């Protein structure tokens, strides 16, 4: 189809100097393309197609051809639903990957593939000029270029132009969240007509109005107590989406805001999916946190955190990845047809997002936020 | 039954406002806490490193 | 009044200690209270009103009393009309005296006086804790913090709760924007009933649709060519406005935006006030603009800067300061009852914003953004 | 009567659509540009720097 949510496991030792393309090309490394140019010569020669494999989960839309007559320029504009928060002006820079491509026509075109992609933001806007190229083929490009965190998240503009409606043409931005975790935000070119198909993914902000959470007077309208063992769950997957059933629970905002006694608890549950038993591809859970250790109050360190899980297949039986670090885990639920995001409630503070990306949607869970 | 604090309101509180105080115990809980309880029977987590929670508690000591 | 904009100039040299303070109070220095905590007491002592003499600028609106009767909160709220746009994640961090304070009343009170400050963005808190406590006094309390300049502008919202609705309560933001420019925020407490009274500040994007000026096309329709001079004047000041009127003219958007070749000119008038003859405290401009050295394009350095000019009257005559960084510059217009705002049409590309802050008024200029 | 490039166009032309093409050189003009006049009698801005302009200057060149 013209758009859709996948997932697939990225093992970087069954991949073509995948170690290397992920320290040079997808780390903020040396501030020149030469290295990354020369590793990806050498692989996407031998496979022009590789780095697909480098995608944990891939989001695609399909935008609508907008014509320029005047300078025959083809052009596909669209606004990625990116994943998760970007970050803090507190954190680093991220080394993100486009790759513009279409379809090789049979017959030979009037010009050579041609296309200028540039993302914008209110302030700046990053065009990928020919000093970021890192590869070219007769119908592939391929661009790096670092960019401050903070700057992709919802608000960042994607537009590619062609000198033609090239088919099956399209843009890709490969958007390493973490070392091991990378999503790739694409744009498929559809007719002129054709209305834009995005892709079912949603931003929901859990706690609306923190302030309703500051204390437990609430608590019991929302129906958050050591009964039903805090859990208010809304369901995130619509009528028509895939067989299996997402839903999100907003009583962890008091543990996040409340400053009156709240019911101990082991734990919490954020989020959980049912269906397992039908789905094939894994199923993964980024989340989005700021560091435990406290800094000076005189100098707030505000460095955002990403640690990406993964809940996958053998021979039937999921099972989950885990991090010493990250302050979330996924747990089997009532059965294996039912997958849980768990979090511990001291953990709430200072939790930022979680994200849930399996075959056909994605969700993104904001513990901040009005919108 | 049991009941923890695991936020700190960083506003202080009328001491002629404040009933009673207890501070947390219990080892279920995860952060050391002093829980102010109003005239109007309802109760509030407090750090006790603050100052004013330490000086509330010098008042309501010294009353009783 | 309860709100309003003043301005006055500020000679550090005949300020007590004038030059320490601005060094580790106003500038992130140590990351410790102890410096600027023992300057302070040092000349807040002699006068604890010195530090009013280091606003350039001082914007003050009247916030509501609410009240909070469960606890004997006496709170005030609001958000402050900054200036210029804060920074990027880019930029470094700005350290800001926040100040708490009332009149001393004539009667003993029960308690002592008490002021709880936070600033809050979207994501963090910056509360004003005792460990950021630079001086005390029966009824005034000052508090320093670094915070990344790009949290620092629309969207921070400031809060302070009192136990009490002190007489002549009000909280104070000192921002310096240059080692030379410091903007404050003022919150003064008014009665509970009372509706938001804020000052005359407005804040407008030039460019609204900056496709609009990709090229020439609409310039004959929006007025702007060679003939009339590429001016394009709209009126800022409202009709219940003091007796001073300022303009703004929005041709220089071509400037920034276009690529179809534009008019040649010395220079572009940016906006202009008039009525300087009758104005008696001096006019500040400030410029939020890129750096023109060019960086790498695999890592393009979005460092923001401002500089603040300043037209002043001297025995009737108005003369300007000027930067050999500065994009900008302040001209007498035609006579001595106007003051010109002008730049030279190749800085437009990378001018962000502007500010023109005098005796009741302030205009935040964008040539960004559609809001 | 002098009109200046202050932008130039990140985006390329077809060739098919550039009439003529002529290069800034007056010294009342602050960057150095090429002005590629289309088939519609439109004027834009480019880069000699960039390749695209070059080689779309290596065709109207080679052609007459």
């Amino acid at each position: 189809h013209s758009s859709g949510v996948s997932t697939q496991s990225v093992d970087l030792s069954q991949i073509k100097r995948g170690d290397e393309i992920q320290a040079h090309c997808l780390t903020p490394a040396e501030t020149e393309v030469t290295e990354c140019a020369g590793i990806l010569k050498d692989v996407l020669s031998k496979n022009l197609h590789e780095l697909q494999g480098l995608c944990n989960v891939k989001n695609k839309m399909g935008v609508p051809w907008v014509s320029v007559e005047e300078l025959g320029q083809e052009i596909i504009t669209g606004r990625l639903p990116f994943p998760s928060v970007g970050g803090t002006p507190v954190n680093d820079l991220v080394r993100v990957l486009v790759v513009a491509e279409s379809n090789t026509p049979e017959e030979t075109p009037e010009e050579e593939f041609y296309a200028y992609v540039e993302l914008q933001t209110e302030l700046y806007t990053f065009g990928l000029s020919d000093d970021n190229v890192v590869f070219t083929s007769d119908y592939m490009t391929v661009w790096m270029i670092d960019i401050p965190k903070s700057y992709v998240d919802v608000g960042m503009l994607t537009r590619a132009t062609f000198l033609e409606q090239w088919p099956g043409a399209k843009v890709t931005v490969m958007i390493p969240y973490s070392s091991t975790f990378t999503w790739c935000g694409e744009l498929g070119a559809i007719s002129e007509e054709s209305a834009p198909q995005p892709s079912l993914s949603a931003r929901s902000p859990v706690c609306k109005n923190s302030a309703r959470y500051s204390t437990s007077k609430f608590c019991e309208v929302d129906g958050c107590t050591a009964e039903t063992g805090m859990e208010k769950m809304s369901l995130l997957t619509p009528f028509g989406g895939p067989p299996q059933q997402a839903k999100m629970n907003t009583c962890p905002c008091y543990y996040k805001y409340s400053v009156s006694p709240l019911p101990a608890m082991d734990h919490l549950i954020l989020a959980d999916l049912a269906g397992l038993d039908s789905l094939t591809s894994p199923v993964y859970v980024m989340a989005a946190y700021f560091d435990s250790t406290h800094e000076n109050p005189v100098r707030p360190s505000s460095k955002l955190y990403h640690c990406a899980l993964q809940m996958t297949s053998h021979d039937g039986v999921w099972t989950s990845t885990s991090s010493e670090q990250c302050p979330i885990r996924l747990v089997e639920g009532q059965s294996q047809n039912v997958l849980q995001v768990r979090v511990a409630p001291t953990s709430m503070p200072n939790l930022v997002g979680v994200s849930l990306m399996l075959e056909g949607q994605q969700y993104r869970l904001e513990y901040f936020g009005d919108h | 039954a049991v009941t923890c604090c695991y936020n700190f309101t960083n506003r202080k509180i009328s001491v002629q406002r404040l009933a009673s105080y207890r501070r947390i115990t219990s080892s279920k809980c995860p952060k050391e806490a002093v829980i102010f309880k109003t005239i109007v029977a309802k109760e509030i987590c407090a750090d006790p490193k603050q100052k004013w929670v330490q000086d509330s508690i010098d008042h309501l000591d010294k009353q009783t």
